[PDB]
RNA sequence: ACGAUCAGAUACCGUCGUAGUCCUAACUAUAAACGAUGUCAACCAAGGAUUGGAUGAAAACCUUGUUCAGAACUUAAAGAGAAAUCUUGAGUUUAUGGACUUCAGGGGGAGUAUGGUCACAAGGCUGAAACUUAAAGGAAU
RNA sequence: AUUGGAGGGCAAGUCUGGUGCCAGCAGCCGCGGUAAUUCCAGCUCCAAUAGUGUAUAUUAAAGUUGCUGUGAUUAAAACGCUCGUAGUUGAAUUA
RNA sequence: UUAAUA
């Protein structure tokens, strides 16, 4: 049930939802669901290629933490599990000073910290959004479901054998 | 020395040669030591020093805050702010945030391209609070027509000739050197009819680098 | 909008939805009709938004009554297009 | 002599304006081709799009962006 | 916007992009101007009579037609009334208001839209002057309209 | 009301271009906008531009390509004598190379470069960066 | 006018109570008459809801799609501003010019004196000067 | 070789003798109540120089009179509101 | 309930 989205729908993913359900729930597009995952698998295998370290993949909702951490296992790029500590990204001084060239974030609604410090730092972002999200300093959008445990580990196992157990 | 980033690791290897090319990609300097490496012998000179006070129970805070203006005379310049309780120490606090505030000034001819270059481009204003500083292409005798205060950093800028129109309350000493760092500023980010052309491809330094920054 | 699209080739159900008058080419959302009569067999042509009683003008089997923005017609007069 | 301009800045791949050097959102995104995206369009909530535009231009993306937006 | 309140509406026609008349319509300029004769000598305004044509007999527009507008028809006919269509309604307007005025002399909300009615009718006179349709020795006064307007 | 069709027109184009917009829409078209957007064009300012027929003096739609800074129309046409071009150049342009005024003229409307090439003054209209 | 309270209380508290409060006719023409934001016009970021219509679907009332007009509300890393804050503008302004009208020029003296005019009157409209003074004032910590 | 000054605006003394909220200096902020960087003097140097101070007025500074060019929510300032003449400004369109 | 001033 990737293709379910939420109810309101954001202005920003009027082109990717299809048609309305039943019940007043946005569907998204599978095809284009592809088409954008495809695009940021490439992205990602482009960058992560040489310097694994340098793509950082986040993800705040707790049914996120398994998903992304298996990624980090399959591909070595960093990925933070808990809370995400705001200034890992810009302050130097921090131990846990980690750079990125690229961030993937399970969610823009919970996962907005790491979303508005990639506006100080120069680094193109990467989000699995819903049809209710804010498409906000994200550059590469990936239209599915980030509520439903099956989506959130369908995606992140998907994005993961393009870029080349998973459920919470 | 002991570099942190990507940035400071690659000038102290002296793989990035020149500060234009941090310029260029819009990369955030945050060592002021790489200011140090990729220009040398910064001409040096401090604006004013204003007091600030904070009251207290037992009585008053009082702390020193230096305005401070950094850059060659080349077509760079830097403009920081660092309060503190000693005057010696606020101006080191003060001139490292200078070097890190380095900012591009474009410059260019007044109506001829004969002789190097020694005027601003075109008209740009600073856009600080109540103070508003403007800045107008002058021919080649004149000198900097502006107050002491802005003239003391456009010097260091390397605009020899330019014709200056302020609006505000320019007695307010740190404003008056905000509003002319602004419009110094921006001189890069305003599309002339010269600039239209989108030029050849280049690669980032972070990206060429990347292997190596990483082993 | 912050998302735009083409300004000289709108789509049909663009233009449909939009008001009357700000369309590209402003185009008018009545037309002409006409109605066989319940009473005889005579069509007789009218306005789509008549302002006023509509006859045959064969009898009067009243066909239509004006209602604020559109022909109220008989549940039994049948209409088409006149294109 | 001396090469006037201090460098040649760049410019975005959605607005053709210059990417100010102190212009710390606008990216860079490399697709195995440069785009290079303001800070201004990216904290709109555009960028995305834009960037569905220039990549169904170049052919990254077929199905994504309707006709009647192609432009 | 309105010209004397601040309501704002935008309720208009929309004359549809062909001058030229439809297809499916038939009838000749002789039977829509004697269809229009018969309606001016039945003393009813130009505006309602093209509303006429337009419901009853489906020549929506008489310029498409004949080439013409309804008043340019009227005039040559002779038709067409001395005192036009829109002075003659609002001088109606006038009148009504001041006869219900006599008996209510309380209401001071329409002793304030009467002056804006009777500012109207001076700005049309002035501009019907003008334009030669009204000679200049007309003049608007609530002791003759009464008449003229009946 | 609308007394100046050309500065609505201007600041559609500017209004537009400061939000990035790739085309604009200007409902009132004219001669003098037409030649206003000739003007710009020949200096490659904007791409194109297509005029709609609505028998209602009709749209205008213009294809801009992130040049244009700032179009804008000046109030009263004031009668520029040949000798204030290069007073009114000092203050309404940028510099001496970036810019251009517009003028209409007996022999059209032309930019302030080909009017002083033509040796001819008259009322200034605009100018654009 | 009494009675309390208080050092006193011509006030706050309590009791009584004239003009007034109400209607008709005629004056008066002033309010923190406030959105402290002149009138007209163009462009203009995301929404959810509401009042009155038009138009499809779903059997006047109600739930939904579109669209016109009205009083509003929420978000903004954007625009503006001294900031508070404004966003149906207080935006599109040193990159200064869409059209027109009214008003202001440090604080007092002072909306005072005099002159003119309106009113039965109180008062209203117009309205200074001499002299005095380095500040008065606005938003925020 | 003189005139004015040496706390700040504004270049120049935290030198020494007297004076003790007095005399006074002070265009403005202000300094002086006994240890005065500002009074009165001595020495020194600061500016200009055969000129240099003072007083009144014009101009610039003043984007504090605004055409270029101001401000009107809260700093001063949108008529209580509408109608209205003069005045000002007025849609596209003609080979 | 009452509570003024420096």
């Amino acid at each position: 049930r990737v293709h379910i989205g939420a109810t309101n729908l954001n202005f920003a993913m009027e082109e990717y939802v299809y048609e309305r359900g039943n019940n007043n729930e946005c569907i998204f597009n599978l095809m284009k669901t592809w088409e954008k995952l495809s695009l940021a698998a490439r992205v990602i295998a482009g960058i992560s290629n040489e310097t694994p370290s340098d793509v950082v993949a986040v993800a705040g909702r707790e049914m996120a933490h398994r998903a992304s951490l298996k990624f980090m296992k399959y591909t070595g790029c960093t990925a933070v599990a808990g809370r995400f500590t705001p200034g890992s990204f810009t302050n130097q001084i921090q131990k846990k000073f980690m750079e990125p060239r690229l961030i993937i974030v399970s969610d823009p609604s919970v996962d907005h910290q790491a979303l508005r410090e990639s506006g100080y730092i120069n680094v193109p972002t990467i989000a699995f959004c819903n049809s209710d999200n804010s498409l906000k300093n994200v550059d590469i959008a990936i239209p599915c479901n980030n509520r439903s445990r099956l989506s959130i580990g369908l995606m992140w196992w998907m994005l993961t054998r393009e870029i080349l157990l998973f459920l919470h | 020395w002991t570099p942190v980033t990507k940035l400071g690791r690659l000038v102290k290897d002296g793989k990035v040669k020149s500060i234009d090319q941090i310029f260029e990609f819009g990369i955030k300097i945050k060592e002021y030591q790489i200011v140090d490496h990729l220009l040398p012998g910064l001409k040096e000179e401090v604006m004013t020093m204003q007091s600030v006070q904070k009251q207290t129970s037992a009585g008053q805070r009082t702390r020193l805050k230096a305005y401070v203006a950094i850059g060659d005379h080349n077509g760079h310049a830097g403009l920081g702010v660092k309060c503190a309780k000693e005057v010696a120490e606020a101006i080191k606090g003060a001139m490292i945030q200078a070097k890190l505030a380095m900012v591009p000034v474009r410059r260019g001819y007044w109506g001829a391209t004969i002789g190097e270059v020694h005027t601003v481009p075109c008209k740009l204003t600073g856009a600080c609070g109540s103070v508003r500083v403007r800045l107008v292409p002058a021919p080649r005798g004149t000198g900097i027509v502006a107050a002491p205060t802005p003239k003391k950093f456009l010097i260091l800028a390397g605009i020899e000739d330019v014709f200056t129109q302020t609006t505000g309350h320019t007695k307010t000493l740190g404003n008056f050197v905000k509003a002319t760092y602004d419009a110094v500023r921006q001189s890069y980010g305003f599309q002339t009819k010269d600039l239209w052309k989108v030029g050849g491809v280049k690669q980032s330094p972070m990206d060429k680098y990347a292997k190596i920054l990483a082993e | 909008p912050l998302i735009e699209v083409d300004l000289l080739n709108p789509t049909a159900a663009s233009e449909a939805k939009a008001h009357k008058m700000k369309r590209l080419v402003p185009t008018p959302n009545s037309y002409f009709l006409e109605i066989k009569c319940p009473k005889c067999g005579a069509t007789t042509t009218t306005f789509s938004h008549a302002h006023r009683q509509i006859l045959c003008q064969k009898c009067g089997q009243p066909l239509g009554q004006p209602t604020g923005g559109k022909l109220k017609l008989t549940q039994q007069c049948k209409f088409r297009i006149k294109k | 002599n001396k090469k006037i301009e201090l460098y040649i800045p760049r410019h975005c791949s959605v607005t053709h304006t210059l990417i100010a050097a102190d212009d710390h959102a606008a990216v860079q995104i490399l697709v195995p081709t440069v785009y290079t995206v303001k800070g201004s369009v990216r904290k709109d909530g555009i960028s995305d799009h834009s960037l569905n535009r220039q990549f169904q231009k170049d052919g990254f993306l077929k199905t994504v962006v309707p006709k009647n937006m192609m432009i | 916007g309105r010209m004397y309140n601040p309501g704002r509406g935008i309720s208009r026609r929309c004359i549809p992009y062909r001058r030229s008349a439809p297809s499916w319509l038939k009838t000749s300029t002789l039977e829509v101007i004697d269809e229009m004769c018969k309606l001016a000598k039945k003393g009813i305004a130009p505006s309602q009579i093209g509303a006429i044509m337009r419901d009853t007999h489906g020549v929506g527009l008489v310029k498409s037609v004949t080439g013409s507008k309804v008043l340019r028809i009227l005039k040559l006919a002779g038709l067409a009334p001395k005192i036009p269509e829109d002075l003659y309604f609002l001088m109606k307007r006038a009148v009504s208001v001041r006869k219900h005025l006599e008996k209510n002399k309380k209401d001071k909300d329409a002793k304030y839209h009467l002056i804006l009615i009777e500012s109207k009718i001076h700005r049309l006179t002035r501009y019907y002057k003008s334009a030669k349709v009204l000679e200049a020795s007309f003049k608007y006064d609530a002791n003759t309209a009464s008449a003229i307007v009946s | 009301v609308r007394v100046n069709v050309l500065a609505d027109a201007l600041k559609s184009i500017t209004n537009a271009e400061k939000q990035g917009k790739r085309q604009v829409m200007i409902r009132p078209a004219s001669k003098v906008i037409c030649e206003f957007l000739n003007v710009m064009m020949k200096h490659q300012y904007i791409t194109d531009y297509t005029v709609v027929d609505t028998h209602r003096s009709g749209k205008i739609v213009v294809n801009l390509n992130g040049r244009l800074n700032k179009c804008a129309v000046i109030s009263p046409r004031f009668n520029v004598t040949l000798s204030e071009f290069d007073k009114w150049e000092a203050n309404l342009l940028p510099s001496r190379h970036f810019g251009a005024l517009v003028l209409t003229t007996s022999y059209g409307i032309l930019d302030n470069t080909e009017a002083r090439a033509k040796h001819t003054g008259g009322r200034i209209l605009g100018f654009f960066y």
